[PDB]
């Protein structure tokens, strides 16, 4: 998603993929 | 991806005030004694300078 | 037996002598104990003499015999007094034999009034990078140096003094300019260092040192700021140009504050006397910048504040601060991160940028006001594609702006650091890594350019030609630097 | 008559006449002196002696020091001979050109016009600033005041105004340099020549001046205030002609009574000033007004300490204005000069029955939007420009565009800023603002509003950055 | 306690605040700049 | 010659001469009673008579008493007997060993060293604490300044300094106790006993001692201070050795003149303390000085009133210092101990000249970082660590490494700590924090940094937590 | 003289703030004790008793009326200082007045919430 | 008397924010020098010397003891006030009791974190 | 704030479980 301020879930997502929303 | 976000938005926000209500609390009491002390402080410039008349 | 001109102390404590007698004597008049010590005579009361004591009173004893002088107080003054070091009342406390001075000026003098001052004109040159730039200071003017405590305050004072040594070698007689460190409350020791600084670089026999350490009685350190500005104006009025510094004026009205209180007038704001204002003012207003039929001269004042927890709002501040025509806000958090010295570049302002800065100074600072306001605008974030230069180059300017003590750069010198920075040959360079390109640069440059640096001194203006030479001389350099 | 000095403790001196003893508000010649050491009566102590405040220095000053009686206030020169020459707050001149040789004189102190001579002529005074003649326009005929910090374009602001409205006022100016730098007294009696209103080689002089400023002791930084609006009084009473008043600054007169309140024997009040703030205040400031007969338009520059509004010497003043101008260092700091809060600074003037309908209902619109603007600042903090609506982002948009479209470089400050002065009319301020709130510039950048005259060069300066970017 | 209190304090909240709309209107006069630029060729 | 006691108030007694009327500074024995105490003549109130200061508590005392004159100050004995043995304020053997037989006596009352006999020369001292010495390193010959609040860690940190430096230098030492616990006055004689500095029946002892503590008077503690100091000006003076003194507190000078300017009669200062505060503390610290023909490196332990740094009295010490450790309650209550501020402590030889360029570019390479820490700190409030940028996270974590990291395990505070204490060199210091600034160990945890030496012990001790998983 | 004699009538102080300055001047300068903000010890009793006077008759007593519209100017929109506190504590109501409300449109600036009738809301018309 | 004859003794001032209230009414109007809060610059002095006497005697001067318990009121839990921190600064450590533990249930209420004991951990039991 | 040390210490904590659970098994 665009919209911040929402915990760590942008960076949660960062996680597996490195391992839609701008 | 959008009902999780939601949810943590909600709760962020909610933790956003709360630790937001605790500084403004602790803000107050700071608040309340400066304001005493100025006008203790202030009040004995006064009296100091009726003394030395 | 008489008791015109002379008097008995009815009661003494705390440097205060109440002097029965002394009928003729006039206000701010000085008088002479039995001890040998002097005193002020401030109070003249209807069956009494409030006089303030100028050093220790111990040697004082109730019914000692007052003398009078006979004159207003006042202090020797002339070209004798620099090299030596002296006391608030004008006697040598350096061990080097007694000075013998031709002339005597009063203490506190009127300021020149309307007719006789004329606008600023010539520079007042400080030697610091981000000073001549942004902040220039004129000949005339009173620049103040506000801030914490232990955030180079003294430190701008004293390469300001080092600094003059470029041109008090010279030939040129206008150039010139003679220094005046007044010392205020601060220890012996420390001043003992500053006379050991200035005596190691060269400074001393351009400069006359007025001390009044804390180990002085408080109207010596009352007196002392005044004493050292008549001693400025002897050049002042006489042709020649002088710089004098006040370090500091927050411990003169701690000392004002206690000989007042002690002489029974009451207290007002923070327990300070009611003319506190008045204090200061008539002692900056004197400085000035004088017409070509008065002399030509001026004198330059440099005030110290010292601010409690970055609080400019409290009462001996916001005094000085309106009085002054300009300020130099030194601030802890910038000092604390690596910017030495730590001049607010958005708060600190001089009134008086154009006539200050010379020619070739005025393009490259011109510059570098805009590129740095336009940097502190966006300044919390690191993203922009468009501006990414723009939070670089302020990055890079503001890691210019660093400069260590001891070590003021010339004119034409400072030109050269900046055009570096301003036409972009640090902008693909890291920023840690500016301080030491700035280092052998100007090792460099000072060591064999010294043609072209003449040259901008000569033509008072980066030319055509000598912008050609310094556009190769950078980018060969920064080549050589990077691989 | 005779009176000999018994006690002489700072600015404050105390005279013990044998016999006649004079009243408060009288001047004393101290005789055994170079230069004119004069004293004003303050109190009556008691036993036949009086205690009096220095008009300049007491050092030299002995005990039994004779001073005799002029039996009068400090009595001045008024007139034409007073135009284009500097005096001190005793009457005599201070420019090292003769004695100001006048066929009548005034004393300082006299009791304030009555009510039934209060006049009610509300009219507007087009000065040329934006900011200015928009939201709080200053009125012809009446009392005009400057608040601001320190160093927040107090100065620059009022000699603009001397720049502007004195030449187009045919008529006379009287500036008064209260308790100021007197580096600024040197630059204005020069720049005043150059222009030509104060003529050397002849009779011909616009402006009139008096002077003090910071150098001197508090005594005379008291006095200059009421040495000044006397010389202005002058031409308001005797002769039937309009006249301009501008003071600087008008904080150093209530100052300078509170570095010798104490001395004078007084419990001091709040914020350390002294106990008679309002009612010295009062007594100054209501001999400043426009009568029937006569009409000063007063523009007094007003030092705010600290950026305290809140302090006793700023606060109690605005009850004296009809028209206000506050400035803002907040406002300053960003570039915006003149530095003029637009939710702050009003005038009497500004409603739609008086200057009508379209000049009102822009102002207030302005007004609108620019509070509107602090509440989505807020909301800004925490989420950022991006998740704002449609509708909030434009109203930002709006708004920046109005703040920036308010400043405007003056022609008495051109080394300050570097581009030339401007001097904008009055409908062409009502259009220009007019045309933002209705958006009519929106696709043009906020940048172009920036320190421009009239909205034609905002439209003109779009086409230079255009061909520039 | 009243409207636009955020910058008057001038803290982390204040001063990037200011900064955030600084970013946002200089995008957006680049963006503004370059419809200058269709209408004047 | 003889003096009757006129008047008596709390610690202030006026005593009255026929004839002979003593100058001031002078001691007065006061007859007729059964301790010897002493009236240090203070003022000349006039009328042949004299305002003092008594050192001992004043019930008893008759009007009418008789006192006697000595002619001299309060003398005390100076040598290197005093060494191994405590005195109190009026120079008097106060640990039940006889007398202190000396074959010189010193006044307690003497002006400071002049311009020319000041000294130049200022070489580093190691503490060996990490805080100090990369931050704000002492120097040899010096003035140190150990400033903090109530409980903060004072009496801790000086008593380290004591143990490292005081007892590995070959030269004598003072310690003061000026106006606190009179319980650390019996830990510190029996310790250094124990330890072995000052010894009972050899004379080879280092330190000297002299204590007026909280219970005496405010006469006492007013001058105690003096009298500890002119202990040290002997062995600079006239042998020319290394001297350490100790004062603790030096609060207590300024606090005990603060009770005693209300009774002299003077018009109180801010907040409540004495006008003569700046001068009193000048006259005494300056005596404190390193000469040229011997050396003092003074360590002084300052307390600061309701933690309030903005006081007067801490606020005048400052300038008298050459290295400051500012003790904060905030770095206390968080577990990091010594609570030494590393964005407020400073020292004069912090310098590229004195210390080297690699000390100067990483001590203001942790200044930095904690800087943009404590910054980001109403950020982390409101928002969170997830909505800070990527790379500020790194800032802060390293920052919070570096916080724990400055904190150090005590000698002295082995007896309470239960850990073993730490003693950190000057290159090992500067080595582990420039490690960390670069980022050679941000995979390791934070509790890992917390209290330990080197930063090799920090390595250790993550390894250690790896094995408990 | 009009609620003692059956008639109805209206006061309004503006404004009683700059009358405590008037009076503390006027006790200063004759040496009385000065209290909290330099104002004499009674500057509550000052506005209290001249308020209190404001009253409603019964039919017994005339029947008349004196009603009281006080003004108080406070600094920055501080309700909780010295000189308005005392007068917010004498009157039975307030009508509190905002710079921001002001701007924004809101003519006349009332603020809603805070202010308040608390005798007044029984004496008004029942159409209303 | 208990201490000097070889017997202990606890003695406890409940408390003295109350004595200093008493100290400072006595200070106050015999018309003496006030500073932080209005309180003399005596202040510390007061209960310097009364905690002081309160000590451990050596078996030559008897080998009593006198223990002393001294109370203090904060106000909202300000153990930064001018009263407190004299006599923390006096005292031989404390024990901070917090309101939000005490009206949680925890009683008592000893906050673990600020209170210490400095010279009470040496005399303590081996099985504690 | 005292809730302001409650999100960033909850944070490191979390951090130093991730780091030492890296460290145990390097250490292997
Ligand atoms: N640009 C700089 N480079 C290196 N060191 C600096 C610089 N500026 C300041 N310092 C250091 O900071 C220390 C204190 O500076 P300074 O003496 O100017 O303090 P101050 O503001 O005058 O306050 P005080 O009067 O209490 O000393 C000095 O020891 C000096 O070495
Ligand atoms: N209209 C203006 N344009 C640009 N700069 C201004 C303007 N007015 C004031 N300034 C700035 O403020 C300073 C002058 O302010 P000044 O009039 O002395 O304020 P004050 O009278 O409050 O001391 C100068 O340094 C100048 O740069
Ligand atoms: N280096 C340290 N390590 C751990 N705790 C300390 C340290 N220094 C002081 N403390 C704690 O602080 C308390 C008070 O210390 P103290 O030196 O008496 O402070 P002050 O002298 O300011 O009253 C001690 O009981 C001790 O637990
Ligand atoms: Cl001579
Ligand atoms: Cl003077
Ligand atoms: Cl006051
Ligand atoms: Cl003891
Ligand atoms: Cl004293
Ligand atoms: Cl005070
Ligand atoms: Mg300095
Ligand atoms: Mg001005
Ligand atoms: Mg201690």
């Amino acid at each position: 998603s665009d919209r911040g301020l929402c915990g760590a879930i942008h960076s949660s997502v960062a996680k597996q993929m490195k391992s839609v929303g701008d | 991806s959008t009902t999780s976000e939601q949810s943590a938005r909600m709760t962020a926000m909610d933790n956003a005030s709360k630790n937001a209500s605790e500084m403004i609390d602790k803000l107050t009491l700071t608040f309340n004694r400066t304001r005493q002390a100025v006008i203790t402080k202030e009040l004995i410039e006064i009296i100091s300078g009726a003394a030395a008349l | 037996v008489d008791l015109e001109e002379t008097g008995r102390v009815l009661s003494i404590g705390d440097g205060i002598a109440r002097v029965h007698g002394l009928r003729n004597v006039q206000a701010e008049e000085m008088v002479e104990f039995s001890s040998g010590l002097k005193g002020m005579s401030l109070n003249l009361e209807p069956d009494n003499v409030g006089v303030v004591v100028f050093g220790n009173d111990k040697l004082i004893k109730e019914g000692d015999i007052v003398k009078r002088t006979g004159a207003i107080v006042d202090v020797p003054v002339g070209e004798e007094l620099l090299g030596r070091v002296v006391d608030a009342l004008g006697n040598a406390i350096d061990g080097k034999g007694p000075i013998g001075s031709k002339a005597r000026r009063r203490v506190g003098l009127k300021a020149p009034g309307i007719i006789p001052r004329i606008s600023v004109r010539e520079p007042m040159q400080t030697g610091i990078k981000a000073v001549d730039s942004l902040v220039p200071i004129g000949r005339g003017q009173r620049e103040l140096i506000i801030g914490d405590r232990q955030t180079g305050k003294t430190s701008i004072a004293i390469d300001t003094i080092i600094n003059q040594k470029r041109f008090n070698d010279g030939t040129d007689e206008k150039k010139k300019l003679y220094c005046i460190y007044v010392a205020i409350g601060q220890k012996r020791s420390t001043v003992a260092q500053l006379v050991k600084r200035l005596t190691d670089a060269d400074a001393m026999k351009y400069t006359i040192v007025v001390s009044a350490t804390a180990s002085d009685a408080a109207p010596l350190q009352y007196l002392a700021p005044y004493s050292g500005c008549s001693m400025g104006e002897y050049f002042r009025d006489n042709g020649k140009h002088a710089l004098i510094i006040y370090d500091d004026l927050s411990k003169q009205a701690v000392a004002y504050r206690q000989m007042s209180l002690l002489l029974r007038r009451p207290p007002g704001r923070e327990a300070y006397p009611g003319d506190v204002f008045y204090l200061h003012s008539r002692l900056l207003e004197r400085a000035a910048k004088m017409n070509d039929a008065f002399g030509g001269g001026s004198l330059t004042a440099l005030p110290v504040i010292e601010t409690q927890a970055g609080d400019v709002s409290a009462y001996i501040p916001t005094n000085v601060i309106s009085i002054t025509d300009g300020q130099i806000f030194l601030e802890t958090e910038l000092f604390y991160k690596g910017i030495r010295p730590a001049i607010n570049v958005g708060l600190s302002v001089s009134r008086v940028g154009s006539a200050a800065q010379t020619r070739a100074m005025k393009q490259v600072a011109g510059t570098m006001k805009l590129e740095l306001a336009q940097y502190r605008e966006v300044a919390a974030f690191a993203l922009d594609a468009a501006t990414q230069q723009l939070l670089s180059r302020g990055v890079r300017l503001t890691e210019l702006l660093k400069q260590g003590q001891y070590s003021p750069m010339a004119i034409e010198e400072q030109v050269a650091v900046i055009y570096a920075g301003v036409r972009g040959y640090l902008d693909k360079l890291e920023p840690s890594k500016i301080t030491k390109f700035e280092n052998a640069f100007l090792s460099h440059v000072i060591s064999q350019h010294q043609a072209l640096l003449g040259k901008i001194r000569t033509d008072g203006k980066i030319s055509e030609e000598s912008d050609a030479k310094l556009k190769e001389i950078v980018t060969n350099f920064l080549a050589g630097f990077e691989a | 008559t005779t009176g000999r000095i018994v006690a002489v403790i700072g600015a404050v001196v105390d005279v013990q006449f044998d016999e006649g003893l004079p009243p408060i508000l009288n001047a004393l010649e101290v005789q055994g002196r170079e230069t004119r050491l004069v004293l004003e009566v303050a109190q009556h102590l008691g036993e036949s002696t009086v205690r009096t405040i220095a008009m300049d220095g007491t050092e030299g000053l002995v005990r039994g020091q004779k001073v005799l009686d002029s039996g009068a206030p400090i009595r001045i020169p008024v007139g034409p001979e007073t135009l284009g020459r500097i005096m001190n707050v005793i009457g005599e001149p201070i420019d090292e050109r003769g004695p100001i040789k006048t066929k009548q004189f005034a004393a300082i102190h006299a009791e304030a016009p009555e009510f039934v001579e209060m006049s009610v002529e509300q009219e507007i005074l087009v000065t040329g600033i934006k900011v200015v003649d928009l939201l709080a326009p200053y009125a012809k005929g009446g009392k005009i005041g400057l608040f601001g910090g320190a160093g927040v374009g107090k100065t620059v602001l009022i000699m603009e105004l001397i720049n502007n409205v004195a030449k187009a006022h045919g008529g006379y100016s009287v500036f008064a340099g209260v308790g100021e730098r007197t580096r600024e007294g040197n630059d204005l009696y020069h720049e005043m020549i150059e222009s030509g209103v104060i003529n050397l080689k002849d009779a011909t002089s616009k402006v009139a001046l008096v002077y003090g400023q910071m150098n001197e002791p508090p005594g005379a930084r008291a006095r200059v205030a009421l040495t000044g609006l006397t010389v202005a009084e002058y031409f308001r009473d005797q002769e039937g002609q309009d006249v301009l008043l501008f003071i600087d600054n008008i904080f150093r007169f209530t100052q300078a009574g509170s570095e010798v309140s104490a001395l004078l024997g007084r419990i001091p009040s709040a914020v350390g000033y002294q106990p008679t703030l309002a009612t010295d205040m009062g007594t100054m400031q209501e001999r400043i007004t426009t009568t029937k007969k006569g009409s000063i338009t007063s523009v007094q520059a007003i030092y705010v300490p600290a950026d305290d509004l809140t302090d006793p010497a700023p606060a109690t003043t605005f009850a004296h204005l009809d028209a206000t101008t506050v400035l803002s260092r907040a406002i300053a700091e960003l570039g915006i000069y003149p530095a003029v809060d637009p939710l702050d600074s009003t005038s009497r003037i500004m409603d739609p029955n008086i200057v009508g309908s379209e000049h009102y209902d822009v102002a207030r619109g302005v007004q609108k939007i620019l509070q509107d603007y602090k509440s989505l600042q807020d909301i800004i903090a925490i989420l950022g420009m991006d998740e704002l609506s449609e509708e909030d982002k434009l109203t930002v948009s709006r708004a920046r565009k109005i703040q920036r479209f308010l400043s405007q470089p003056f022609q008495v400050a051109e080394v300050f800023t570097g581009h030339l002065g401007k001097l904008v009319p009055l409908k062409e301020t009502i259009k220009g603002f007019q045309q933002i709130l209705a958006g009519e510039y929106d696709h043009l950048p906020e940048q172009a509003f920036y320190m421009v005259g009239p909205i034609e060069e905002a439209v003109a300066k779009a086409d230079k950055l255009a061909e520039e970017h | 306690s009243s409207a636009g209190a955020v910058r008057d304090a001038g803290g982390a909240f204040g001063k990037r605040e200011q900064a955030e709309e600084e970013r946002y209107f200089r995008a957006r006069a680049a963006e503004q700049l370059a419809a200058l630029k269709k209408h004047h060729e």
